[PDB]
C-alpha cells in the first residue's frame, strides 16, 4: 500500500480518516496521508513497539555536521585543509555561501517551482529545506562554521584541517547551547518552571539519561502554535520587500528556489526578526496554512500537521493527557468542570470533553497545548515540565555540555558568554541593523533594534595554542 | 569507546561511557511512561473500528483539528514579546534533538 | 554447539573463563557451561539488548497454575467438572497427590537415578523438580488447590468446574500473596526497610508499573546465600529419618525420584520447618554444594552458582555496585577506605578491590549479598531497595491484588486474613505438628511446635453464594 | 480487554487496561537503568580479550566466586531465627515472579 496514493489502512500506513461535513475534504472516501514511524523492532510478538531518533540527541549542531558518518564526510570540503564544511557550487547569495544541493530521488523541492529546477538543499539534518526561513539558520550556522575556522587557521597555523574542523564545530556547538539555554528556554518555561526544571549548572552527571524520550518528539511541536500564515522578506531598511513581501506558507513549504533566486537569506532573516510570533490562544491554536494547506505543491493532498502530531502521538502509543498530569505530578482533572478549572476555560474543557469523552484520553499535544501560558512562558504546566525535564537531562547528561569542566578553558567560557544569535547574524549576512537581545523577545524596528557595529564579535584569543 | 577523546563523535556513540549507545544516533527513543496501544503492544488508537480506548470511542484526528484547533485567521493574535525568531529557533533547535524515521 | 559441551564462546554462549591455579578446573582453557538469555529482540542493530520474563510479574501463583494458555489447560483435570489440577496417574504419596510428570527432550531427573527412571514433575513452572524441597512446595499448593475446589463445590454444587477452578486459584494466588508480604518480606527486609518500601496499602494504582525490573532477577538471589549443603529429612516426630536424614545437595537437583521414592514429601516439609537456614555472613556467603558442585549429576562437570549469578548480570548489561547504590539514594564508596565504611569490614573491601579495582565495577549480586544485614533483615541496605521497591510495584500495580477494592468481599478478606502456611501443611499432608508463626523464624523442635489441631482450617462460608 | 472481568488471565494480560502487557508473560523486563554492554548495545563485559569496563579488567566470575565466596564448609552458621522454609519460600516466590528462558 502507497500511503501517498492509498486510503487503504495496510502496515506501514495509518491514514487519517476524514469526518462528516470536513470544512475542506467533502469526500469521505479521501484521507490524510499518514505512514507509521519505523518500528525499533520490526516484526516483533515480545517487545513494546517502540520509535527510532535517527539524530543525536545532544544540544551539538549535528543538523549542520550530520548525525552519522558518511553524511558528516559529505558536508566536509576535504579539498583542502582548511576545515571547512562545503558551499554551493553553482549559486551564492550575494558573494555568501548557500548550502550544498542535496540528491533525492523525488526531490520535493523541485516541485515547488518546476521552472526554477532549484532542488533541496544538503544539511546534517534531512529537513534544512522544509522552510526558507529554517533554510535561512542552516547557511547562517553553515557560515560561522566556515568564518571561525578561517580565524582559528590564522591563530593557529601549525593546527590541520581536522583540528580546524572539530574545533569550529565546537564553538558552533557551544553557541547552540548557548542560544538555547540563556536565551531560548526561559522565554519557553517562563522564570518559574525555568529555576525548577532547570536549576543552576553544577557539572556532568553521567548517571543523567540523555536520551530524548518518546513524548518529546510529540510535546516539543507546541511550536506549531507560534507558526504565522507568511513568511516575511523586508529590504535593508526593514520595509516590505516587495513584490511578494508576505507569501502564504503553503507556498514556502520546500520552496529552496526562493532562498536561491528571490533575494537569498537577509530578506528571510530580518523578517524573523521584525515580525511578531503568532500567540497561542486557546481558541486561536494553529493556522490553516498549516492546518489546511500543509505541503500543498508538493503532494496529492494538503495536510494537517495539528491532526498529524494527535495521529502521531497514538501511532507512537503515548498516554493521555492526564497520564501525563500525573507523571508530572500535577492534578488529573475527571469531570469536564474540574478540566475547566485547569484550563481556566469551560468552553475549550467542553469541546475537549465531547471529543475524548474524558481527559484521561486527550492526545499529549493537544492538551499540553489547551493549557494557559505559564507567566512569560509560552507553555502550560504540563509542557513545561516536559519540555524543562528533557533539556535538563540534555545539559547534566551530556559529557561535552559547554560548562562542564575541561571542555573549554575558564578563559574561553569567558569569551563563549559573549555570543549572540544578533552578533552570528551580523557576521555572516549583508544586514548591519540587528535586534536588541534578546532576540527572541525583540520584534518591532526600529525600537528594538541596533547597529551591529554596537555589538562586541567573539573573541577567539584564547583559542591560540602558542 | 577510547579511554580518551578530543570531541564529540558525529553519532553520539561513547558521549557516556558506562551506555556508550545514550544519546547517539539511530536508537530507540525512551519510555518515560509505558506505551499506550490498542493490543497492548503495536497497533495504534484508531486502527480497529469499534475498539474504544478507556471506556471511549478514538476522536478522530481530523475531527478533533475542525472542532478544536481550528480558527479564523482574521482573529490571529500577534504575540507582542517574541519574534518570529522565537518560533524558527525552536524548529531549528527540534532539528538538532530529534527526527522520527518513516518508511519511503 | 552447545554450550553445555564445549568452551568456544560463540552465539547463543558465553562461557565462564577458569583463572589460573583454579582449586578445581585445573585445565586454564576450560570453562563453566553458559547460555546467554534470550534477546528481546533477537539480531538487532538498533535496540539495546534486554532479556525476557517467561512468568508473569503479579504475585498469583503462576508457579502453580501455568503464565501461558496451553500449559495452564494441560494442568488441569478435564476429565470433569470438579475444577480440580491433575495429579499424578503412576504414584501417590501414602494416598496424596503428587504432581504429573512432564514429557521433556533431555530430561535431566532420569539423570540422577538412571534405575528409578522417575522423570520431572508438571507443573506451572519449568523448575518444580530443581530440588525436592521445591518440589514439596508445588506438590502442598497443587494439593491445596484441590481441596479448595472440592470444599468450594460442596458449598455451591451449581458451580461448573471453570468457576471452581478460578475461585480455587483465586484462594491460593491470594495466600501466596499473604505468607509473602505478612510472614515473609518483613524477614527479608527488616522492620525499618519495610516501613520504607512497603508503607501500609491504600489502594490500586493503575500507573504504578508491575513488570519485573532486570536487576531484581539478580539482587532476588540474595537466596542463594541462605541455602544449607543438605536436604534434611524428618519422621513424624521430627527426628532424622533414616537410612539417610541428610543428603548433599549436589545428589538432589532434579531428584524426583526421591519424592516418588523415599518417603514423599512429608520428611522434606518437616526438614524446612525443623532446620535453621543458613546465616549469610561476609566471611561465609555460599557453600560449595552449589559453588563447586551445583548439578553435578546433571552436567559434565559442577556449576558454580554464585558465578552463575555474577556472569548472568553482564550477559544482562546490568550496571555495576555503585549505579545501583547511586539509583537507591545511597552513599556511593570510591576508595578501599570509603568501601570499608559501608561494608563495615576493611578487609572484604580490600579483597573485593583485588578483584573488581573499583566499586564501580563490582557486580550486583556480589556488592549486594557482601552488606551487612540490616537490623531483624537479612540482606543489606542495597537489596532492601531493590527488593522492596520491586515488591511494592507488584503489590500496588496489581488490579486482583487481594486488598484491591472488589476482587474479594470484606467478610471473604476477613476470612484469607486467618490463612498460614503452618494450616496449609496441616490441611494437605500426613504431619499433624507444624511450626507456630512466624513459620520463617520458628526452626527449633520442640519449642517453636504446636499440634495442627490447634490451629483452625480456613473459614470459607462466606464463598457460598446465596 | 473485556470491560469488566472476575479473574487474572493465565497470561497477565490486561491486569493493566491502560498498558495490557504489563507484568504479562513472555515480555522484556523493564529496565530501572540503562543496561551496560561491552559495544554499548549487545556484548557483555568479559566477552572481548583486552576490552577493560570503566578502566579496569573485567574480573573473572568463577575468580571472584573463589576469592570472596569460598568458604570453609564446617564453618557454616545456622541462623538461630530463620528456618531453612524461608531459605524455600523465596525460591518458591522467585519462580511466580520471574524465569529468564535461555537457547535449549
Ligand atoms: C500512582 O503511582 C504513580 C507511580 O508512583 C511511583 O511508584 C509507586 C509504587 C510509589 O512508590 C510512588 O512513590 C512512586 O512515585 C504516581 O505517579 C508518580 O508521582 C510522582 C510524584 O508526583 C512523579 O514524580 C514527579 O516526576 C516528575 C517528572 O520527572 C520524573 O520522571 C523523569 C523521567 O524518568 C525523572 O528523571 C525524574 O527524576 C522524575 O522521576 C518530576 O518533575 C517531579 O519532580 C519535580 O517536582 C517535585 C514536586 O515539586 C520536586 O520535589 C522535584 O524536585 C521536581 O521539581 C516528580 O519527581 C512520577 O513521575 C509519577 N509516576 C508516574 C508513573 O506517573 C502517582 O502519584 C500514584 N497515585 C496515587 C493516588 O498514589
Ligand atoms: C546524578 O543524576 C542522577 C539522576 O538524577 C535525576 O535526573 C537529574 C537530571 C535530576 O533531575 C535529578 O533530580 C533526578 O533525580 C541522580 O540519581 C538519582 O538520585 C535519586 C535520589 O537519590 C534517586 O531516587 C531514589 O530512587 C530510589 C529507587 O526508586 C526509584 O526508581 C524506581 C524504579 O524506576 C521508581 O519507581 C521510584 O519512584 C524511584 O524513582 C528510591 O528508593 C528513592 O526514594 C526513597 O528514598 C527517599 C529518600 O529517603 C524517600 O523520600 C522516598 O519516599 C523513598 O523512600 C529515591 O526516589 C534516583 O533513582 C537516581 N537515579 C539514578 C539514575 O541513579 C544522582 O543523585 C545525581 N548525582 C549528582 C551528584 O548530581
Ligand atoms: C516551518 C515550520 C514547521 C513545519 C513546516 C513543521 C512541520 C512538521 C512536520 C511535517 C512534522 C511531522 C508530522 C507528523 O507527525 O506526521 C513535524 C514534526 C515535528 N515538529 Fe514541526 N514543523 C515546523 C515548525 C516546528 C517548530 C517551530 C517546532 C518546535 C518549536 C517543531 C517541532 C517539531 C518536532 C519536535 C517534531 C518531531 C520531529 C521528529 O521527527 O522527531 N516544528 N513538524
Ligand atoms: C534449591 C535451591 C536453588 C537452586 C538449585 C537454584 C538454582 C539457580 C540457578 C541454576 C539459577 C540460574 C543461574 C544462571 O544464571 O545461570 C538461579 C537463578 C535464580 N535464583 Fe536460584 N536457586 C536456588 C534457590 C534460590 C532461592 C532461595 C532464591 C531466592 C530467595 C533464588 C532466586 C533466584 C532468582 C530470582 C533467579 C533468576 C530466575 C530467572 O530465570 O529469572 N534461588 N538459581
Ligand atoms: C573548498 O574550499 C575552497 C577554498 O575555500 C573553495 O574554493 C572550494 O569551492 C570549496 N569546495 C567546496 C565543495 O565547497
Ligand atoms: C518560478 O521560478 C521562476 C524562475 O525560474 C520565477 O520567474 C517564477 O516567478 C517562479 N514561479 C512562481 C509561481 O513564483
Ligand atoms: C481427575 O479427577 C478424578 C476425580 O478426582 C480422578 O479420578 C482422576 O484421576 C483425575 N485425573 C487426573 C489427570 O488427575
Ligand atoms: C536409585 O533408586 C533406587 C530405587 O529405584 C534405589 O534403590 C537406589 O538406592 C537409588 N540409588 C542411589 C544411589 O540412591
Ligand atoms: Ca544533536
Ligand atoms: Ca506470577
Ligand atoms: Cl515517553
Ligand atoms: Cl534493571
Amino acid at each position: 500500500v502507497n500511503c501517498e496514493t492509498s486510503c487503504v489502512q495496510q502496515p506501514p500506513c495509518f491514514p487519517l480518516k476524514i469526518p462528516p461535513n470536513d470544512p475542506r475534504i467533502k469526500n469521505q472516501a479521501d484521507c490524510i496521508p499518514f505512514f507509521r514511524s519505523c518500528p525499533a523492532c520490526p516484526g516483533s510478538n515480545i517487545t513494546i513497539r517502540n520509535q527510532i531518533n535517527a539524530l543525536t540527541s545532544f544540544v551539538d549542531a549535528s543538523m549542520v555536521y550530520g548525525s552519522e558518518e558518511p553524511l558528516a564526510r559529505n558536508l566536509r570540503n576535504m579539498s583542502n585543509q582548511l576545515g571547512l564544511l562545503a558551499v554551493n557550487q553553482r549559486f551564492q547569495d550575494n558573494g555568501r555561501a548557500l548550502l550544498p544541493f542535496d540528491n533525492l530521488h523525488d526531490d520535493p523541492c523541485l516541485l515547488t517551482n518546476r521552472s526554477a529546477r532549484i532542488p533541496c538543499f544538503l544539511a546534517g539534518d534531512t529537513r534544512s529545506s522544509e522552510m526558507p526561513e529554517l533554510t535561512s539558520m542552516h547557511t547562517l550556522l553553515l557560515r560561522e562554521h566556515n568564518r571561525l575556522a578561517t580565524e582559528l587557521k590564522s591563530l593557529n597555523p601549525r593546527w590541520d584541517g581536522e583540528r580546524l574542523y572539530q574545533e569550529a564545530r565546537k564553538i558552533v556547538g557551544a553557541m547552540v547551547q548557548i542560544i538555547t539555554y540563556r536565551d531560548y528556554l526561559p522565554l519557553v518555561l517562563g522564570p518559574t518552571a525555568m529555576r525548577k526544571y532547570l536549576p543552576t549548572y553544577r557539572s556532568y552527571n553521567d548517571s543523567v539519561d540523555p536520551r530524548i524520550a518518546n513524548v518529546f518528539t510529540n510535546a516539543f511541536r507546541y511550536g506549531h502554535t507560534l507558526i504565522q500564515p507568511f513568511m516575511f522578506r523586508l529590504d535593508n531598511r526593514y520595509q516590505p520587500m516587495e513584490p511578494n513581501p508576505r507569501v502564504p506558507l503553503s507556498r514556502v513549504f520546500f520552496a529552496s528556489w526562493r532562498v536561491v533566486l528571490e533575494g537569498g537569506i537577509d530578506p528571510i532573516l530580518r523578517g524573523l526578526m521584525a515580525t511578531p510570533a503568532k500567540l497561542n490562544r486557546q481558541n486561536q491554536i494553529a493556522v490553516d496554512e498549516i492546518r489546511e494547506r500543509l505541503f500543498e505543491q508538493v503532494m496529492r493532498i494538503g495536510l494537517d500537521l495539528p491532526a498529524l502530531n494527535m495521529q502521531r502521538s497514538r501511532d507512537h502509543g503515548l498516554p493521555g493527557y492526564n497520564a501525563w498530569r500525573r507523571f508530572c505530578g500535577l492534578p488529573q482533572p475527571e469531570t469536564v468542570g474540574q478540566l475547566g478549572t485547569v484550563l481556566r476555560n469551560l468552553k475549550l474543557a467542553r469541546k475537549l470533553m465531547e471529543q475524548y469523552g474524558t481527559p484521561n484520553n486527550i492526545d499529549i499535544w493537544m492538551g499540553g497545548v489547551s493549557e494557559p501560558l505559564k507567566r512569560k512562558g509560552r507553555v502550560g504546566p504540563l509542557l513545561a515540565c516536559i519540555i524543562g525535564t528533557q533539556f535538563r537531562k540534555l545539559r547534566d547528561g551530556d559529557r561535552f555540555w559547554w560548562e562542564n569542566e575541561g571542555v573549554f578553558s575558564m578563559q574561553q567560557r569567558q569569551a563563549l558568554a559573549q555570543i549572540s544569535l544578533p552578533r552570528i547574524i551580523c557576521d555572516n549576512t549583508g544586514i548591519t541593523t540587528v535586534s536588541k537581545n534578546n532576540i527572541f523577545m525583540s520584534n518591532s524596528y526600529p525600537r528594538d533594534f541596533v547597529n551591529c557595529s554596537t555589538l562586541p564579535a567573539l573573541n577567539l584569543a584564547s583559542w591560540r595554542e602558542a | 569507546c577510547p579511554e580518551q577523546d578530543k570531541y564529540r563523535t558525529i553519532t553520539g556513540m561513547c558521549n557516556n561511557r558506562r551506555s556508550p549507545t545514550l544519546g547517539a544516533s539511530n536508537r530507540a527513543f525512551v519510555r518515560w511512561l509505558p506505551a499506550e496501544y490498542e493490543d497492548g503492544f503495536s497497533l495504534p488508537y484508531g486502527w480497529t473500528p469499534g475498539v474504544k480506548r478507556n471506556g471511549f470511542p478514538v476522536a478522530l484526528a481530523r475531527a478533533v483539528s475542525n472542532e478544536i484547533v481550528r480558527f479564523p485567521t482574521d482573529q490571529l493574535t500577534p504575540d507582542q514579546e517574541r519574534s518570529l525568531m522565537f518560533m524558527q529557533w525552536g524548529q531549528l533547535l527540534d532539528h538538532d534533538l530529534d527526527f522520527t524515521p518513516e518508511p519511503a
